[PDB]
């Protein structure tokens, strides 16, 4: 939801830059969108939000 | 004359100037720069070039 800036990559004009990770947008408008996203458990199955 | 015929190593003997900042008074002092961001190569194809 926030985003996330992970660390430096090298672009192609070659100066370094930003590299960010956040939900595409269609996934994190709307609060039945959270309901969408799954975490996982100790055991390696996925648990929804809801 | 020792080292100039000296096919190891390249020798430069000189005498320290006594203001080194100046460097001589016939020189210049040039900087050529990737302004496109073209890359290293483009740039020393440059600089052999020129």
């Amino acid at each position: 939801w926030a985003s996330k800036y992970v660390n430096n990559f090298l672009d192609t004009d070659g100066r370094i830059k930003k590299v960010y990770v956040q939900s595409d947008a269609p996934f994190r408008m709307t609060p039945e969108d959270m309901n969408i996203w799954y975490v996982r458990n100790g055991s390696g199955g996925m648990v929804p939000f809801s | 004359g020792r080292y100039a015929g000296y096919k190891d190593a390249l020798v430069i003997p000189f005498n320290p100037p006594s203001i080194p900042e100046l460097g001589t008074a016939a020189g210049f002092d040039f900087e050529l720069t990737d302004n496109a961001g073209l890359g290293h190569d483009a740039l020393m194809a440059a600089r052999n070039q020129l």
